[PDB]
């Protein structure tokens, strides 16, 4: 629940995927 | 079994760098002996303690990820900004 609403809400602030993209390429 | 199976993915080089990388997005380490000061050293263990975290509640490699990044998010995001 609390995991849908940060997920859909920071999903519509691609901040958040830049940093996921980040953190995949940077940490093995 | 284990943390969630998912466990033998996720090993300790992996853990320390997530570690590292929470560190680094909280505090831009200058220089590894940065470290070594308190101020840091707190960092460091909260950012353990996150990492930790995070891992005993996810019930997969993938919701950890999303959920240290998210962390990552949120500090500067949320938090200061």
């Amino acid at each position: 629940t609390d995991s849908q609403k940060r997920r859909e809400i920071l999903s519509r602030r691609p901040s958040y995927r830049k940093i996921l993209n980040d953190l995949s390429s940077d940490a093995p | 079994g284990v943390r969630k199976g998912w466990h033998e993915h996720v090993t300790q080089d992996l853990r320390s760098h997530l570690v590292h990388k929470l560190v680094q997005a909280i505090f831009p380490t200058p220089d590894p002996a940065a470290l070594k000061d308190r101020r840091m050293e707190n960092l460091v263990a909260y950012a353990k303690k996150v990492e930790g975290d995070m891992y005993e509640s996810a019930n997969s490699r993938d919701e950890y990820y999303h959920l240290l990044a998210e962390k990552i998010y949120k500090i500067q995001k949320e938090l200061e900004e």
